[PDB]
């Protein structure tokens, strides 16, 4: 109220250098009035009022401690750098639960180490596959982000489930800039997942090719891939993979009838149907099949009352069928 | 300047005079300087008129930085409503649960939480309603059958019997349903759920 300066910061630190000793909520009180008076460059003791009161936070159990070290560390790296990072690492691996701070601390500690290069990799790292991913994409990449800002992430990931995924992707990408890391994905595909890279590694002829051979040696889903890429690519072998597969997959027939063979689809079709009827009320799919080949003809008018002439045919035999 | 600042020294009366002080030194551009004014202000009106300054000086001082632990900070000294919310709204999109649990330190306020912890993926949600119970049975009626319906499935089951329990003809609809969603095993229960929203179709014929 006297409008000192000098003098009251004279007071608060004669004051609070043996006045803490108890604790320290009248401290931060009056901190929030020093910086009340500065107000009315000068947030200095913002930082020590949430420094001490974040302290202060005591630390009960071992994961309420450790939650705390999460709070004050941020606080402390938004605003001895190393001796923090170091009663951070001490606050997370001395925890009760010891099953969260592996994920909390990974995080943290990452972060701190970021905050040279070659060092900190092998301390974070710290297999035999693994040793094999960084051989491909540590010296070839050359990047700040992502082929060693992933190098060891990725790795430490998995001990993720698409990681034979991302690690053919990450060959694909680094030999390109390729038939070397493409064959090297295919080779881990195979150890339903060699599909995946069967089908990726064709996409950028004889990729195509592979990709049916593969799928023939192997052996619903699976076949259907291999099936429609083989009869879209421009239906001899569409129907040499339905025979060897179909037998959802009754539907699967059906349907791939109606496109390799839509430029004796009748005959087959309905004995097929009749079979199936046979081989088990349940005549739902030779009235839908037949009705469905009936519109699918060339004629419209002609076009649908021929859709209803083989709908009606359908029908018409299947309810005279016990 | 100075000569305008003496007034801030000497003769207050009203806040209107303080914003119009502030946009003077905004109009200078001298920001920070202003942000001390309306620490000034506040010192003095107290939590009624200082909300009035408080509002405007947080829809400021957070468009400018834009730095968080300042105004994070500064938002922590306020807070001793609806402007809570704002602020709360602001910070977690510029921790989340830590602003949920703020916003939970009334019914639209639940149903808000309820919809930012939804924004956080799905789990929190029915977590949140267990809170949420402590017109309110109404939207704890919702959560039941949102609850109910969800479901751990065990005790979500039997928290579908403690929530109907808990507490009308579409909430008889509501535990009909639950008995009846049994194979077989939800009728005992579920003539039990009828018998119990005919009591109270008792004690509301009861009523005068």
């Amino acid at each position: 109220n006297q409008k000192e300066f000098e003098r009251v910061r004279v007071i608060y630190k004669y004051a609070l250098d043996r006045i803490s000793k108890q604790e320290l909520f009248k401290n931060y009180t009056i901190f929030e009035k020093k910086f009340g008076d500065r107000r009315g460059k000068r947030r200095f003791q913002y930082e020590e009022e949430v420094k001490a009161n974040p302290h202060n936070y005591d630390a009960w159990f071992d994961y309420l401690r450790l939650v705390e070290s999460d709070a004050e560390a941020e606080a402390v790296r938004e605003v001895n750098v190393p001796p923090i990072q170091e009663k951070r690492h001490w606050k997370r691996y001395i925890y009760l639960w010891i099953n969260y701070a592996l994920y909390e601390e990974l995080e943290a500690k990452d972060p701190e180490r970021t905050r040279q290069a070659s060092l900190e990799l092998i301390p974070h790292k710290k297999a035999k596959m693994w040793i094999l991913y960084a051989q491909f994409e540590i010296r070839q990449k050359n990047l700040s982000l992502a082929r060693r800002a992933l190098g060891t992430s990725i790795g430490k990931c998995p001990k993720k489930l698409f990681k034979v995924y991302i690690e053919l992707e990450l060959q694909l990408r680094e030999f390109d800039r390729k038939f070397l890391e493409f064959g090297p994905e295919n080779c881990t595909s195979w150890i339903e997942l060699e599909t995946i890279l069967g089908d990726i590694d064709r996409a950028r002829l004889a990729i195509s090719q592979p990709r049916l051979d593969m799928p023939e040696v192997l052996w619903i889903d699976f076949e259907i891939e291999q099936e429609e890429t083989e009869r879209t690519r421009n239906y001899r072998r569409l129907l040499q993979r339905t025979q060897h597969v179909k037998v959802f997959e009754l539907s699967s027939g059906k349907e791939g009838s109606l496109t390799k063979c839509r430029q004796k689809t009748m005959r087959n079709c309905e004995e097929k149907e009749e079979r199936l009827m046979l081989l088990e009320s349940f005549e739902e799919e030779f009235g839908t099949a037949s009705d469905k080949e009936r519109v699918d003809k060339l004629m419209e008018k002609v076009k649908k009352r021929r859709k209803v002439q083989t709908d009606d045919g359908s029908d018409a035999g299947w309810e005279e069928y016990f | 300047r100075k000569l305008e600042r003496a007034r801030d020294l000497f003769e207050q009366a009203l806040d209107g005079c303080p914003p119009k002080y502030a946009k003077t030194l905004y109009l200078l551009y001298a920001q920070l300087e202003e942000e001390w004014g309306l620490a000034r202000h506040a010192m003095a009106v107290y939590e009624r008129a200082t909300r009035a300054v408080e509002p405007a000086q947080q829809y400021d001082m957070f468009n400018i930085y834009i730095a968080e632990i300042y105004g994070v900070t500064h938002t922590r000294g306020i807070y001793q409503h609806a402007r809570e919310m704002c602020l709360r709204f602001a910070d977690m999109e510029c921790g989340e649960i830590d602003r949920a649990r703020a916003i939970y330190s009334t019914w639209k306020d639940f149903e808000v939480r309820h919809g930012n912890e939804d924004t956080i993926k799905e789990m929190l949600r029915i977590r949140r309603s267990v809170q949420a119970t402590y017109f309110m049975a109404s939207q704890m009626l919702k959560v039941s059958g949102s609850a109910t319906g969800t479901v751990a499935p065990g005790q979500s089951g039997m928290d579908d019997m403690k929530l109907l329990e808990q507490r009308l003809a579409a909430e008889a609809e509501r535990d009909q349903p639950l008995r009846a969603q049994s194979k077989i095993l939800f009728v005992r229960s579920d003539a039990s759920r009828e018998e119990l929203a005919e009591l109270a179709q008792q004690v509301n014929p009861e009523e005068i």
